[PDB]
């Protein structure tokens, strides 16, 4: 509710998107790259 | 592939005889267009000390840090 | 195809023009005392 | 089969770098450690936290350039880019001196991320974990002297810059004010630094000195296979030598490397032990029993207080110009200068 | 093997050896719990360094009631 | 055939055993601070707790009592300095010989619990192997310390059924032990605040005691029960320590830079009290409310306490001792007797000088005589030839107020350059160093050595959790490993 | 009492180890002598 | 002089006269001792790493090892395939001859290198001097690191030796 | 693929190797 | 002046580790001239 | 009286790198 | 006043005796543990 509150929930929303585009690029690259039996 | 395989292709030259000029040529221009003093905030030579200012700046506060700046750097 | 020791060579030279390049702007330009 | 085990199977596959579980908390905060380091000491200036200049902007050179400390007035703040001190603004976070907080968390995430790293290419591969004990050595010097020293201290001011001159000075900063060489716990890592070259330059020497004849060439790099069961080198002809030369010597290969591990990585962990007892300032500063007598004799005279005087130089002359901060306008008159220098 | 009036109280608590629920399981109870307890050290470290500023906090030493 | 660095490892597959010993660590821990606090109360002198309190001796585990709640002694001393007619049991010196009988029944159950390692509670039913269910163990352990957590906070901190905490003031003048109520919102995370040491205990310890019910009875997955192997007792080992230093860089942070659960009336100031000039601001603002009510400049020194006086001292800074020096900070320089006063330090023009003070760094620091705005206006110089700021070419007399000087003036170079000295070391205090053979140098806080120990004894136990760490995933491969 | 315990093993230390956990002792002795008197 | 306080009576007393640590000589060996620890425990750990099984958990590890034995007692493809992951794969010396003869270069070199940077400091030829380098274009001296240094040079230089001199200039 | 690998270290090596060359020919 | 506590925690620091280290020694001799059975096993 | 404590502990050491020299467990091949 | 070298003739007269007579009742029990010739002897 403060400036540096605001701020800080805002950067953990940006951490969680940071966290997330690397996870969902990842689960998608490991469909197509499994392994033969 | 073999890395030493690569970099004796032609084809790999080709690629990156535009790729590194054009590369290079940005870094260059990021300088002499006095770009990179305007992003960083690195004083120029022209620019350490003013007519008013004529000590060495510093930063006396914790939280107007960023207003303290915005004086210093007017001037 | 391409030999091998051309690539190290030219790419070689081209590393002194860098190095030796860095050591005339001490001797000129910013940071060198004139 | 599960979405587990396919990403458990992607990461750990066979390729050039292997990124595996821990390559998600090295190679992004690796990668952000040195460019940070290379954009402070090209870019960014020292001007308004130092009073310095510390970039290739600026005219420093590969020495005198630096990623510098905080001002003192930000005291141990974090400088988060979002924070109440930068608000936002890429600009006013570099002139604070945000880029050496962001060196030294996302490095001292690196070398989290790195040690995790061997820990699971050694379960993979099916060894023992000794390298990652190993490496805890130089987890606990960057630990204990730029994120534990300055936490002690009055800010982040007080610690160590990231570039080569500025480590310089904190080599001399520390002999001035804490008298850090009389430490027993920097002489027990001297010991262990000289002690572990030491100890490769003379298995590297003994090795290659006692191989066998396994080929006609005078080279004799050559003549060693990698998958080969005969050891290449005569162990017993190496205690021979050694048994009349020093007197004593190794006659255990399985204790000798491991003696290699244990004399490099203890001189680590004994001088990071001191290092954390400065950031108290439980330093090993005098002996009183030389100086009460110093003091009431004024003849007697050592090589121990003739390092004090050393540091009433050090502590006088660079404070004036170290601590711009604290404005310490010193008079000429107090300034303890020698006769005729 | 030395039966106790005390053993014998607690020996159901030790009877059960590495019997466990097939498959996940809890698992992922257990990380929406620990994704919250990092968020939580980051809170309260934060607003001990004064980097987190909240209305009516201030982080001195403050008058406790004599 | 062990080696000397394996010789404990005899416990491993011995759960009977296993307690044995960990009652007799318990035996020494116990028996150890009973025989320290019963060293502590022939040492400690309760003649004047304001100018000697404990952290002034070098007490180091009576602040832990007096913290949660014991100021009276069975001689009738009391650390508040009431009388007292009976403290009853637990005064110092009833719990420093509580905890040395308690540590001679845990010696005595341990010799119990090693001779009669063979109890059918460890065997197990379906194999006969002795093992440990490590989930269920785990249940009830934290379910105990969900009740311990819980009952402290809620009984002995509210003042429910308890004493309370040690509180005090901003400025360390009072303190008591009293009850202090939770304080449930965004101000309890305010470590200053007494408040929040209650609602913590009291919040967490309900999540440790549903938290002991779920872990009691849902079993562990098959995966983690693989994966962290949870058969074996290395993996409590390996995490336990991380949950010990983890803890013990907590303690050593928020002792250092001060905390409600640290106060500065037991175990001394901070430095970053001497540092903002934390108490040279707060005697200056209870000097201008008084002098702005009417008064003499001499009647308004008059009204400080002494005990506030003596932290603005860099005696009592922590960052000031050395570590291979020893023994109390009376040892330093002697025990304190009085206050000398404020000396006020005026030219021959008659404009004020303050000295500038010693920072904590420096061990020498020369004299300088500073006025209101900055400029060198006089020294003790190095270089007496060339001298252009001398006390003798400017002409500087101290004037003293309060204290035992409290109207005096001292006009001639002797005399002023004596006061100016030591006045850059904060205040001016009588010391009385024949007593306890005060050598002249300054020792350290029990808040200095606090950090110490937690401090390297933490980074070692994260050696402990690569170790042991690494020890219990590795497990199959530490006779070493298979050639094939 | 109980049975005895199939646990028990012997200590060893050999000639070598001995004379490195002297010489750890007295070097350990003559580097902390000096700033312990003081 | 012959002693341990008298050795750091003797780096401090250098540094102020002849600057050594800007000199590229003793930045060659601590580049010599700080690679030559490196290089030390890092090949101490594979080897004790990739031990081959012959004792039990009871007994010591280095009783596997009967002396003047014939047989390899680690197993080398092993320490050469995890270094082959944990860096990358070309940077790992699969012959243990040139990589034993690596740990003899590093430490010696970089110790000829230093010795050679005292001598050529014992007759004057100091190490490198950036002092009043950086400049405005106004012409006024923007400080460096190297002047922060170069501070604690001269606190050194006008305290050692407080009574010995008594012309402007230690020629000695 | 090692495109991403290797021109993550490369693409920023020569663009600030660009700007190392400019500092030189910069005075006052 | 020195510290009088010192000389009982060098000569203690000394002895008390460094008697237990021969102890180790001792005891390990003894279990080797105890299983080899020859005059001195007893 | 000082002194007497450091000469001890420096010829104390000493005696101890006579003893490993010369009385050192003789390593045998089988 | 007391005598600052009864500290070392006491607490010397108390541990280097008696950690002399525990070292003979160790190297006791391990010859006996040598001879049996079952899980320590080694
Ligand atoms: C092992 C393997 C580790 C693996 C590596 C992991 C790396 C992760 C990085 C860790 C991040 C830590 C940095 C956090 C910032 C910091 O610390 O920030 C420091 C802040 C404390 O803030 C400081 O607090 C001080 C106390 O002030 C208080 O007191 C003053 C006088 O009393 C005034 O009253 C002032 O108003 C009042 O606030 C001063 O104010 C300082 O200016 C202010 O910066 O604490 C905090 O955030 C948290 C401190 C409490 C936690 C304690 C643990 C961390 C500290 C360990 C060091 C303890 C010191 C021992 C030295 C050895
Ligand atoms: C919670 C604490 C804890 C516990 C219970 C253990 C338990 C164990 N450790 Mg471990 N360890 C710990 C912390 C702990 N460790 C820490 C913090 C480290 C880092 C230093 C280590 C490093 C470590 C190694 C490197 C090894 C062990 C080993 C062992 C096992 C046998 C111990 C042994 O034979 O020592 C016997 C010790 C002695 C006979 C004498 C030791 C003398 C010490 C060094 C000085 C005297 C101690 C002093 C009085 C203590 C003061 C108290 C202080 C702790 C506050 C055992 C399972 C061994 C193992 O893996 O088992 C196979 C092993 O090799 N530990
Ligand atoms: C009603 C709600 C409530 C309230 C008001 C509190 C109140 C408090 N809690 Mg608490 N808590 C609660 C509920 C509550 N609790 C619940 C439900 C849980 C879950 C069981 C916890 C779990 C919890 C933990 C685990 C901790 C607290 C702490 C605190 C204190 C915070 C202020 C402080 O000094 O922290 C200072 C803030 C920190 C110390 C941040 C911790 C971050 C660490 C130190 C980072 C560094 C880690 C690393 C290993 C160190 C080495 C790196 C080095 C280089 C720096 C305060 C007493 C902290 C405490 O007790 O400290 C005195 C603490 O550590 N709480
Ligand atoms: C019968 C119980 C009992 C009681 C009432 C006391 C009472 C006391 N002891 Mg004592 N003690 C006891 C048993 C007891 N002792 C035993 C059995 C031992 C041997 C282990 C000791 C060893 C001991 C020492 C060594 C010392 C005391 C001290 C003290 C005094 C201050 C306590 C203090 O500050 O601790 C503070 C306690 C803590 C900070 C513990 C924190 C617990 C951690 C943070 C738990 C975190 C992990 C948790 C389990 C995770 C789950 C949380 C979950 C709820 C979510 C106090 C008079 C001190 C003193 O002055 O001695 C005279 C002192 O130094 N005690
Ligand atoms: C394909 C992938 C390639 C991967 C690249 C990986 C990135 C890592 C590269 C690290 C380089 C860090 C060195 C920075 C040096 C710099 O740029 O100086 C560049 C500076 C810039 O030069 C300065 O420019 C200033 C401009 O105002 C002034 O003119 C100064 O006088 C002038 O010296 O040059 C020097 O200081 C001259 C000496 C350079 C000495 C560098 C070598 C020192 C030894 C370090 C070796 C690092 C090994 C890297 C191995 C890779
Ligand atoms: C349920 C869990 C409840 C929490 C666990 C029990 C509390 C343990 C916490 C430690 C004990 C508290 C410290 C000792 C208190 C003390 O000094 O007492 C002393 C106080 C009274 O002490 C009086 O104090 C006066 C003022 O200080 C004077 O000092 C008097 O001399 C002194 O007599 O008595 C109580 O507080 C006793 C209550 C403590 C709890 C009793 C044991 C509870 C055991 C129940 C668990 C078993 C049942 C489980 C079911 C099976
Ligand atoms: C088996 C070995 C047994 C010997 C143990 C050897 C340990 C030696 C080191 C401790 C003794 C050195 C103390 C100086 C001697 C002296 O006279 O002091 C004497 C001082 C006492 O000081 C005396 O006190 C008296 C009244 O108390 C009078 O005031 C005397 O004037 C004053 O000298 O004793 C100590 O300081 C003992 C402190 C021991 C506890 C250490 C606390 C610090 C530990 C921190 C742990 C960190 C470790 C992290 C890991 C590293
Ligand atoms: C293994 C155990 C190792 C410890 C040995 C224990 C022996 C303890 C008894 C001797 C120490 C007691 C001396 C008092 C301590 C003290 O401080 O003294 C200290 C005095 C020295 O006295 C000091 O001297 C200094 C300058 O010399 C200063 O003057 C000091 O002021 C003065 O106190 O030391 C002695 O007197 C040591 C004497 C030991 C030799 C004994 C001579 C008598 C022997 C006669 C033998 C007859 C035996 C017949 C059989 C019975
Ligand atoms: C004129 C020249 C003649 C030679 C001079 C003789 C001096 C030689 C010094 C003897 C070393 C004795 C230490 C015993 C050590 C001991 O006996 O170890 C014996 C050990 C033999 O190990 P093994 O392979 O027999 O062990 C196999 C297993 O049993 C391991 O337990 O040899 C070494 O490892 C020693 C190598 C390092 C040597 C360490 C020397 C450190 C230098 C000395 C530091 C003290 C100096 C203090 C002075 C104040
Ligand atoms: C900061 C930051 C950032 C960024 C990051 C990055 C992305 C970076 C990168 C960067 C990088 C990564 C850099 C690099 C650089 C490089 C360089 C610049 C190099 C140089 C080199 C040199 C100079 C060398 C030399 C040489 C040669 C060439 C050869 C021979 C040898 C020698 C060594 C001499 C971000 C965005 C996040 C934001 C925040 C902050
Ligand atoms: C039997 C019995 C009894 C008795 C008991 C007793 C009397 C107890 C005591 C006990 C004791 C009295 C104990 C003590 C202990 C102590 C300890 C255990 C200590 C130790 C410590 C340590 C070892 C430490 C170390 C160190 C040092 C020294 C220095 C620095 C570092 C350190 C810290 C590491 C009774 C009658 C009650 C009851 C019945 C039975
Ligand atoms: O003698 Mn020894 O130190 Ca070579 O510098 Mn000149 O001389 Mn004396 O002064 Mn500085
Ligand atoms: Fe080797």
């Amino acid at each position: 509710m403060t400036a540096s509150l605001s701020n800080f929930i805002a950067s953990l929303i940006a951490g969680g998107v940071v966290v997330g585009v690397i996870a969902i690029a990842l689960i998608v690259i490991s469909k197509s790259d499994r392994i033969l039996r | 592939r073999p890395f030493s395989d690569i970099i004796t292709s032609v084809r790999y030259w080709i690629i990156h005889s535009i790729t590194i000029p054009s590369l290079f040529v940005s870094g260059w221009l990021f300088i002499s267009t006095g770009l990179a003093y305007d992003v960083f905030g690195t004083p120029r030579p022209n620019e350490y000390f003013t007519q008013d200012r004529q000590q060495v700046p510093l930063v006396n506060d914790r939280f107007s840090a960023k207003q303290e700046l915005e004086d210093l750097t007017k001037g | 195809r391409i030999p091998l020791w051309l690539v190290g060579l030219v790419g070689g030279l081209a590393v002194i023009t860098m190095l030796s390049l860095f050591f005339y702007g001490s001797y000129s330009g910013l940071g060198s005392s004139l | 089969r599960g979405l587990f085990d396919l990403v458990d199977d992607w990461l750990k596959k066979d390729r050039f770098v292997f990124v595996g579980w821990s390559g998600l908390l090295l190679f992004p905060t690796a990668y952000l450690a040195a460019g940070g380091w290379m954009t402070g000491t090209t870019f960014v200036t020292s001007w308004y936290t130092h009073g310095l200049a510390s970039s290739y902007l600026e005219g420093c050179n590969f020495l005198t350039a630096a990623v510098s400390t905080p001002a003192n007035s930000v005291g141990h703040s974090l400088l988060l880019l979002w924070g109440p001190e930068a608000q936002g603004d890429f600009t006013r976070w570099c002139q604070i001196g945000g880029l050496w907080t962001f060196v030294a968390l996302h490095g001292a995430f690196g070398l989290i991320g790195f040690c995790l790293r061997q820990f699971e290419i050694a379960r993979l591969v099916g060894i023992r974990p000794y390298n990652a004990i190993a490496f805890s050595g130089p987890i606990a010097v960057f630990v204990s002297v730029f994120l534990l020293y300055p936490l002690g201290q009055a800010s982040w001011f007080f610690a160590p810059s990231f570039g080569v001159a500025a480590i310089f000075r904190f080599l001399l900063f520390l002999q001035g004010f804490h008298n850090w060489t009389l430490n027993p716990f920097h002489m027990m890592g001297v010991a262990g630094i000289l002690g572990g070259a030491l100890l490769c330059a003379i298995h590297g020497a003994t090795v290659e000195n006692t191989l066998f004849e396994d080929g006609d060439a005078a080279n004799t790099f050559r003549a060693f296979t990698p998958t080969q069961s005969e050891e290449t080198y005569s162990m017993v002809t190496a205690n021979r030598f050694w048994s009349q030369i020093f007197g004593v010597a190794f006659s255990n290969k399985r204790w000798l490397h491991f003696f290699m591990l244990f004399v490099p990585v203890t001189g680590l962990w004994t001088s990071s032990i001191g290092i954390v007892g400065l950031a108290l300032n439980l330093r090993a500063y005098d002996f009183v029993s030389q100086e009460l007598r110093a003091a009431e004799d004024p003849e007697f005279e050592t090589f121990y207080t003739k390092n004090h005087l050393l540091d009433e130089g050090i502590r006088a002359w660079m404070a004036a110009q170290d601590q711009p901060h604290e404005n310490f306008v010193f008079p000429e008159e107090v300034l303890p200068r020698g006769n005729a220098l | 093997a030395l039966r106790t009036r005390l053993g014998e109280i607690l020996r159901p608590l030790n009877a059960e050896y590495g019997k466990v629920a097939p498959g996940w399981g809890t698992t992922p109870i257990m990380g929406i719990v620990m994704l919250a307890f990092l968020i939580f050290l980051v809170i309260i470290l934060q607003i001990y360094n004064s980097s987190l500023i909240i209305e009516n906090v201030d982080v001195d030493w403050a008058n406790g009631i004599v | 055939a062990l080696p000397w660095y394996r010789v404990h490892t005899v416990v491993l597959n011995d759960p009977g055993r296993l307690i044995a010993v960990h009652l007799m660590h318990t035996a020494l821990v116990a028996g150890w601070a009973g025989s320290m606090a019963l060293y502590e109360l022939a040492v400690f002198d309760p003649s004047d707790p304001v100018l000697n309190p404990m952290w002034r001796q070098g007490m180091f585990v009576m602040p832990f009592m007096t913290r949660l709640g014991i100021t009276d002694s069975w001689g009738g001393w009391s650390i508040t300095g009431e009388s007292v007619s009976n403290p009853g049991i637990w005064s110092f010196e009833g719990v420093a010989l509580s905890h040395i009988i308690l540590s001679g029944m845990c010696f005595l159950a341990a010799i119990w619990h090693w001779v009669y390692w063979d109890l059918e509670l460890f065997r197990d039913p379906r194999t006969g192997e002795p093992a440990l269910d490590l989930p269920k163990i785990f249940g009830i352990h934290l379910f105990l310390s969900g009740l311990l957590c819980f009952g402290f906070g809620a009984f002995h901190v509210t003042g429910l059924f308890g004493p309370g905490i040690w509180v005090s003031d901003a400025y360390g003048i009072t303190g008591k032990v009293q009850p202090v109520a939770p304080a449930w919102g965004a101000d309890g995370f305010n470590p200053f605040n007494p408040g929040g040491i209650a609602a913590h205990h009291i919040a967490a310890g309900i999540f440790g005691i549903f938290a002991g019910i779920f872990h009691l009875t849902v079993r562990p997955p098959q995966r983690l029960y693989r994966a962290l192997r949870m058969g074996n007792i290395e993996t409590v080992l390996s995490s336990s320590i991380s949950a010990v230093f983890f803890a013990a860089f907590v303690t050593s942070g928020t002792m250092w830079y001060g905390a409600a659960a640290t106060p500065i009336e037991l175990f001394g100031p901070t430095r970053y009290q001497w540092d903002s000039g934390y108490f040279q601001q707060e005697i200056e603002r209870q000097v201008e409310t008084s002098v702005s009510e009417g008064l003499s400049e001499s009647q308004a020194w008059s009204r400080i306490p002494d005990k506030l006086a003596f932290y603005d001292y860099i005696g009592n800074n922590p960052a000031k001792g050395g570590l291979f020096r020893a023994g109390p900070m009376n040892k330093g320089d002697g025990i304190a007797e009085a206050w000398l006063g404020h000396p006020i330090f005026r030219d021959k023009e008659g404009r004020e000088l303050t000295v500038r003070r010693m920072p904590a760094f420096f061990e020498t620091f020369p004299v300088i005589l500073v006025d209101k705005d900055g400029i060198i206006r006089a020294d003790i110089p190095f270089r007496r030839a060339e001298s252009k700021y001398s006390i003798e070419q400017v002409g500087v007399t101290v004037d003293f107020y309060g204290g035992k000087l409290n109207g005096q003036t001292f006009k001639d170079a002797p005399t002023v350059k004596k006061f100016a000295r030591k006045a850059q070391l904060g205040e001016v205090f009588e010391f009385d160093r024949t007593s306890l053979e005060s050598d002249g140098v300054f020792r350290s806080s029990p808040r200095g050595w606090y950090t110490y120990g937690h401090a390297n004894f933490a980074l070692l136990f994260f050696f402990g959790h690569l170790w042991h760490g690494g020890r219990t995933i590795f497990r199959d491969v530490f006779t070493g490993i298979g050639a094939e | 009492m109980t049975g005895p315990n199939p646990n028990k093993q012997a200590v060893e230390l050999n000639r070598t180890s001995l004379y490195w956990g002297l010489l750890l002792i007295f070097v350990l002795a003559v580097l902390f002598s000096s700033y312990f008197f003081n | 002089p012959l002693g341990i306080s008298g050795t750091f009576n003797f780096m401090l007393v250098f540094q102020a006269e002849h600057n050594i640590l800007m000199h590229p000589f003793h930045m060659a060996g601590v580049a010599g001792v700080f690679g030559g620890s490196l290089f030390s425990a890092m090949h101490g750990s594979l080897v004790t790493s990739s031990l081959i099984r012959e004792t039990t958990e009871n007994e010591s590890t280095n009783y596997g090892y009967k002396f003047g034995q014939e047989e390899e007692t680690y197993n080398i493809v092993a320490a050469h395939g995890y270094f082959g992951r944990l860096i990358f794969q070309y940077a790992s010396f699969n012959n243990s001859r040139a990589l034993h003869f690596f740990l003899a270069l590093w430490p010696v070199v970089g110790i000829w290198i230093t010795s050679m940077g005292i001598s050529t400091m014992a007759f004057n030829l100091n190490g490198f001097n950036f002092n009043q380098s950086v400049v405005d274009s106004q012409g006024r001296v923007i400080n460096t690191w190297a002047d922060i240094l170069n501070r604690a040079n001269l606190g050194i230089e006008v305290m050692h030796e407080r009574n010995a001199h008594n012309f402007p200039l230690d020629l000695a | 693929f090692r495109w991403l690998a290797i021109h993550g270290l490369a693409i920023p090596t020569v663009f600030f190797l660009g700007g190392i060359t400019a500092m030189q020919f910069i005075q006052r | 002046e020195v510290q009088f506590g010192a000389y009982l925690a060098v000569l203690l620091g000394t002895f008390l580790p460094a008697l237990f280290l021969v102890n180790l020694f001792i005891q390990t001799e003894a279990r080797k001239a105890g299983k080899a059975g020859g005059q001195d096993s007893d | 009286m000082e002194a007497l404590v450091y000469t001890f502990l420096l010829i104390g050491t000493l005696m101890v790198i006579f003893f490993a020299v010369f009385f050192r467990e003789t390593p045998r091949i089988l």
